[PDB]
Formats: structure tokens, C-alpha cells, sequence
């Protein structure tokens, strides 16, 4: 049996209510009358944590803000008065038959818009003294999570050899961070001298530019 | 306090074998329904195996994908259970969680990493990132497999820190961390990047020099 | 210095390989160059028998199916083509410092799965004539090892005064046997007439039941 | 043929004393490093004491928990060693093995049981278990201490026998055994249970009558 979750993502303002749905391909009603449906929350960097079992039974420790409902093949998790710590991926699961999970629903917290603090770093002497070259760019504490990063070498865009990494939403301030690493051969790196990390974000009308020149 | 701590994970060659364990405390183990659940980019959360109540004769059931290859085990008097895996495949790779309780799946451990490889284990190169208020960095490049632990000033420096999830490319991982302090702080006070990579028994300190 | 042995239980199929670990809280390497790590096997009903000494040296009479390896603080016992005669408890020990032992690993032989043969026995004339009453029930040659026995007197369950005992795994057929003894006072025994031994095992959706009627 | 036989164990009251012995043959005793090792459900196997080579002048060492209470001794000319135990505690209870060889711990005896008590030694009652192909039984009830020896037709009948380990309840052991034969065997051929309990000096034979 498959369980389908919607929506894939869910933006919500603090204090507001949120609603998730998870659908089974078969009825979850066991022959013994009970419906074995679970809701979990997986906060960033942590394992899943049981919220609700048997459809609407709130597990020990779970705030009454979380409530389960539904029957047959249709179930819903409601969160009223969303706190920032609520963010993460929500999962439903059925153990009426052989255990299966939903694909999860990521809850995102709405906030006021924040420009990224951008910082660029040339390869370290240590790395260079090993025949390698990595240019690194941090784009920290921004919102919304949509951001476009370009690497420009001598004005010309480079997409090969880029490694991007995002942090999950930080419940502390509800922002996002990002790291972009441009890796080149030592010889290629020394063939140019202008290096640029370029971010396009809602918070700025023009590209947010951070550059350095070699020598 | 309820605690589920996994252990024994790591790197294995395809066709290889591996045993992972879960140590339980804070609840009456013999009464508890236990599970192994694994997580991966593909497939997401997928149930692996279960071992039931003593009341229920410690009955075991396995996902069809691991049936005959994985053996689940438990010792109630030791509050311990294990997953002993054989003929491991690339898609067995994932984060393995120990889960259990009087209420099924009531508790979950931090998980242990199971990676079936062929790739060889490599220590990371640790590069200091000095700036061109002030933001410093640490680049951790070319290590296999996961995980590494990165810290600043042995943990003493934690606020203003952003550490990013490792990303794999050509059989190698790279990791980065940034820390933002005030101009009055550095280079006045030394700031040093600490990285451990158990798989290859490496612990590296890199001081951020202007 | 502690020797941590893993795992506690090791189910393996005939012909397959089994691997056992024991780990020391300190290096087992002695300043004289030698590492004094032993492996033992204790078969059911017998004393521990030395398999390997000095990390990898087989003792006389030990088949080279058993092999030891490792160094420093990490050691492994390997058994290829496991034979049923291999079943029992394996121990490591070190005598580099004050001698200590691992907690053992029980090797269990996998086999098909068998339902128990159940036999119930009324109190003997001899016991009754002495004022005592014991009802006995044998559950023989079953697999796997977990099993539930419920005693019913006149349809009602009776759990106090029950004595249970399991044999170790039998290397002849790889099964287990169990004895359950319900002890009542004679008067209490003669106050009822229906006595039931109820065996719930993995091998059947319903219990194997055995009973007798006084009179 | 190397042989090690322990003896002299048994039941003693807490605070009591006891001496056990090991007799050897089949090897040059004086060349042998000898040990005493005990085993119990709790603690498992613990090294107790050692006595070294003649070459090492019979030097002796003790586990810290028995230091000062136990004395290990040997006589090479008699291929014999002994362990004198004083002020025994409940946790001194267990199976004591004699062990030794040119190679340390190469050989092990059958062990001898040391049980420190308070509980009173008690003769068992042996009851024949006749049936309601065919399975017969023998119940050995209310004895102390361990062990008893149960045999069928004096050990003639070994195939199809299941002897279950004594279980202790309220200072008293009960032991049982079953034997399964073919319908054409019994009751035509007699089948009898033989039980010995040295501690109380009882030898009894119970014939199973239809
Ligand atoms: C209602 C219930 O307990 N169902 C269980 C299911 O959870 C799972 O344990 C399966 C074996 O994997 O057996 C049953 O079908
Ligand atoms: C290598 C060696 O001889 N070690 C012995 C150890 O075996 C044990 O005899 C102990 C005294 O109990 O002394 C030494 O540490
Ligand atoms: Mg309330
Ligand atoms: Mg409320
Ligand atoms: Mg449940
Ligand atoms: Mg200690
Ligand atoms: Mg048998
Ligand atoms: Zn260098
Ligand atoms: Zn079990
Ligand atoms: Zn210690
Ligand atoms: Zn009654
Ligand atoms: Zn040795």
C-alpha cells in the first residue's frame, strides 16, 4: 500500500494554522476495527519523532496543537498556532499492513525577507601547495530560500566544477544559508585573475556581487 | 530518559556483510515492539525489519528487499537488538534508524550510517579560509566515506556558525563551515577549525591565519 | 581492561561464514612484542575449549575453518562453512594484563522451522499420595526458539506456580525443546478436572493444545 | 592424552570455607601455567587465580575480588593443584574450572560446582510421567543443591532423550526429562528413569508403568 502526501511543501506564518493530508491506496481499517496510522516530525539534523498514532492519538509529550483525523484512506494532520520549532518534514505512516511511509511534507516558516551576507574566499595556500584550487562563497542568513548563484571568471560564467550546499531552515531566525565551491585545476586557476561570486535574490534589484583580483 | 543509540555502521564492499546494533534504556525492553527503518535520497523512509514483543514470541518480519539477507536479533535482558546484514547492495546504503516502544515506533535513535561502497576510504584535506563583521571559513575536501565532525575552537565557538551538508562528487565528499564574529574578535583571538574523520582515524586542527 | 564482544547472538546457515568481534578498552599489545588474545568455544554442557591463542594461532586439533585476526584493540574470529557441531558460545579473552573475558557470542544454526510436539502429563500417583500436584507439559523439537505456553485450568488461565526450562540448541537436528511444569496443591488439583497445555509458536496461526480430564 | 579433573566443590554457608582440587595427567605438570576460572549467569567467566611454572618459582596471582580470601597451591610431583577459599560470599557461587598447559589455558576440566547457600540440602522426589510415537517423562522435584544426574535405562537409552536444565524456585530445584520411543518399544520393553542426587545420597529408579 502506497501513502501519498500533499502538499510537498507548505509555507505558513507563525500563529497560523497548517494542514497536511496523506492518502492510502487501500483502507487502513484493520479487521480488528483499529486504524494504524502514524504522523511523525523530522526536524533538521534529527531522526523522525512520533507525533500521532492510531489516527488521532497524541503520543506522550506532543502538544495538543497537533491533532490527527480522518478514516478509511483519507487522513489529515492539523497544526494550529505554528511555532518556529515546528519546521521540518512531516511524515505519515501505516502499519495496518506491511509498514510503509509517505514522502513527507516540508513545513516552511514565513518571514520578512532577508538579504544574504555574501563572502568569498580564494584557494588557501595549503590547497594551492597541493596542485588544487577551490574558490569558496558563503551566502548566509537569507530569505526566501530561492537564490541564484553564478561564478564568473574574468567576467565569463562557469558552471563546471561547482558544488552547492544549502542548510535546512534555521528555526532560530527562519533564514537559509548556502555554500558554493568552485573547484578548478591549479593551472586553470592561475590562468585568470578575476573571480566573482554572484547572487541574484529577491532582496536586491541587481546581482549581489563579491569579487577578488589575483596579484 | 528513553535512549536508543545505534552503533557498528560504516563502509562495506558490495557483497559484504555488516552488523549494526541498538542499545536501549529508560523503558522495559521486553515489552517493546522494535523496528529498523532506513532512510535515503531515493526511496526515502523505508521499513526494513521488525522484532516483536516477548509476549508475541519475538516474531520477526522483513521487507521483501532484504528478506533472506538481513537477520534481526534482540536480547531483552541486555535491552539490545541487532541487524546482521549479508550480501549488501548499493541500494542498502542509507541511514539506519533503531525504533521501538510499547507503542510501535514511539522512539527513534540518532541513526547509524550504512554505506556499501567499492570506493576506498580517504582522509579529508582541511583548508583554512581567511577573508579577502568578519566571516571565516573551513573547507573539508576529498574524504570518504561520511561522516566528519567539524567544530570551531573545540565547540567553544558555536554562535555565528553555519555548517553545510556534505556533497558527493566523483566518489569524494566535500564539506564546508563558516563562522562570523566581530572585527574586535579576530585576528585578535585565535580561531581554529577542528575536523574528525573516524573512518580514517583523522583529527585535524587548522588555525585561520590572516 | 574490558573485552566487548559482539554480537550477543549470531544466527548463521550451515555452510555460511560467521564473524565475531571482541574489542579491548586498551591495546592488547605487550611491551615484549606479543599480543595475548585467545578465542574459546563452549559447546552445550561442556567447558570452554581453546580454539586460538596469540591472536591467530590455532591450537592443536582445531580446524583451520576457525581463524583469528586483528591487532591492537580490534579482533575478529572467522568461521567458514559453519557446521552444526560449531554451535555454542564463543568467548575471547586477553592475558596481556590481568586476565579478562568477553561476554560471549552464541552461535545459532538456522534451520527450516518446526512445530513442537506437545505432551501433557497428569500428576503421578506417587506425588498425589504425598499431598502434592504437578502437571507437566513437554514441547519438543521446535524451531525457532521463542515459544509461548499458557496453562488453563477449567478454561481459565493459570500463570502463578509455573516452572519453565529450555534446552540449548540440539546439534543433531538444530531444534529446541522446552518443559513446563505447573505445580498446585493436591486439594486445589482435585477441585478441578480440565487441564490444558497451550503452545503458541511461530509455525501456526493457532495454538497447539493438549489436555486431560480428571475422571 | 591431557586430562584435568576438578573435585571437592559443593554447598557451603556464607562466611564458610571450602577447598577444591585439580588432578592432572598427560603432560609435564611442572612446565604448566595453571589457572582457576569460574563461571556464573551473572559476571560470566571470571579469572580467579593463577600459579606459574616451576621455572617461574610457582608465583601466584589473584583476582582482586578474592584477594586475601583465596589461596592457590600446587604439587608438581603429584600433578595436582588446589584452591583454598575462605569467607565465601553468595557471589562466589559458580562453576570453577581447572585450566592450564605449556600454553596458557590450553586445557580445561569439566569444572566443579561451588554453591554458597543458607538454603538447606534436600533430597529430590522422583515421579514417573506416564502418558495420558509415544513420549514418557521423569520429574525430579524439590532438591538442593545442584546437581543431580538423570539417565534412562542406565544411559542405555540416549536417542530421543531431552533433559531440561534444573530451574531454581524458592531455594528448591526441579528437573525434568522426556524420552520418545516407538509404540512397539513401550510398554513391551521396560523404560526406567534413574536419578542420582549425591548431596543427599539418594539413588532412585522409577519405572514408567502404563
Ligand atoms: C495490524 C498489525 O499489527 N499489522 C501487522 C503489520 O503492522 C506488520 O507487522 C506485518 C508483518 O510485517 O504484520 C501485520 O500485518
Ligand atoms: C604477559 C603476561 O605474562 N601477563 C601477565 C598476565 O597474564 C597475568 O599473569 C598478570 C598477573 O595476574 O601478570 C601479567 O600481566
Ligand atoms: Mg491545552
Ligand atoms: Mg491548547
Ligand atoms: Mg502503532
Ligand atoms: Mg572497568
Ligand atoms: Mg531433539
Ligand atoms: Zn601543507
Ligand atoms: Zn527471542
Ligand atoms: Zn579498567
Ligand atoms: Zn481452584
Ligand atoms: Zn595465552
Amino acid at each position: 500500500i502506497q501513502l501519498t502526501q500533499s502538499p510537498l511543501s507548505l509555507p505558513v506564518s507563525l500563529g497560523d494554522q497548517a494542514s497536511i493530508s496523506c492518502r492510502s491506496s487501500q483502507s487502513l481499517v484493520h479487521s480488528n476495527g483499529n486504524t494504524y496510522l502514524h504522523w511523525y516530525l523530522q526536524k533538521p539534523g534529527q531522526s523522525p519523532k512520533l507525533l500521532i498514532y492510531k489516527v488521532s492519538n497524541r503520543f506522550s509529550g506532543v502538544p495538543d496543537r497537533f491533532s490527527g483525523s480522518g478514516s478509511g484512506t483519507d487522513f489529515t494532520l492539523k497544526i494550529s498556532s505554528v511555532e518556529a520549532e515546528d519546521l521540518g518534514v512531516y511524515f505519515c505512516s501505516q502499519s495496518t499492513h506491511v509498514p510503509t511511509f509517505g514522502g513527507g511534507t516540508k513545513l516552511e516558516i514565513k518571514r520578512a525577507d532577508a538579504a544574504p551576507t555574501v563572502s568569498i574566499f580564494p584557494p588557501s595556500s595549503e590547497q594551492l601547495t597541493s596542485g588544487g584550487a577551490s574558490v569558496v562563497c558563503f551566502l548566509n542568513n537569507f530569505y526566501p530560500k530561492d537564490i541564484n548563484v553564478k561564478w564568473k571568471i574574468d567576467g565569463s560564467e562557469r558552471q563546471n566544477g561547482v558544488l552547492n550546499s544549502w542548510t535546512d531552515q534555521d528555526s532560530k531566525d527562519s533564514t537559509y544559508s548556502m555554500s558554493s565551491t568552485l573547484t578548478l585545476t591549479k593551472d586553470e586557476y592561475e590562468r585568470h585573475n578575476s573571480y566573482t561570486c554572484e547572487a541574484t535574490h529577491k532582496t536586491s534589484t541587481s546581482p549581489i556581487v563579491k569579487s577578488f583580483n589575483r596579484e | 530518559q528513553v535512549q536508543l543509540q545505534q552503533s557498528g555502521g560504516g563502509l562495506v564492499q558490495p557483497g559484504g556483510s555488516m552488523k549494526i546494533f541498538c542499545a536501549a534504556s529508560g523503558f522495559t525492553f521486553s515489552d517493546a515492539w522494535m523496528d529498523w527503518v532506513r532512510q535515503s535520497p531515493e526511496k526515502g523512509l523505508e521499513w526494513v525489519a521488525e522484532i516483536r514483543n516477548k509476549a508475541n514470541n519475538h516474531e520477526t518480519y522483513y521487507a521483501e528487499s532484504v528478506k533472506g539477507r538481513f537477520t534481526i536479533t534482540r536480547d531483552d535482558s541486555k535491552s539490545r537488538m541487532s541487524l546482521q546484514m549479508n550480501s549488501l547492495r548499493a541500494e542498502d546504503t542509507g541511514i539506519y534508524y533503531c525504533s521501538g516502544g510499547k507503542v510501535r515506533n514511539a522512539y527513534w535513535g540518532q541513526g547509524t550510517t550504512v554505506t556499501v561502497s567499492s570506493k576506498t576510504t580517504k582522509a579529508p584535506s582541511v583548508y583554512p579560509l581567511a577573508p579577502v563583521s568578519v566571516t571565516l571559513g573551513c573547507l573539508v575536501k576529498g574524504y570518504f566515506p561520511e561522516p566528519v565532525t567539524l567544530t570551531w575552537n573545540s565547540g567553544s565557538l558555536s554562535s555565528g556558525v553555519h555548517t553545510f551538508p556534505a556533497v558527493l562528487q566523483s566518489d569524494l565528499y566535500t564539506l564546508s563551515s563558516s563562522v562570523t564574529v566581530t572585527s574586535s574578535t579576530w585576528p585578535s583571538q585565535s580561531i581554529t577549525c577542528n575536523v574528525a574523520h573516524p573512518a580514517s582515524s583523522t583529527k585535524v586542527d587548522k588555525k585561520i591565519e590572516p
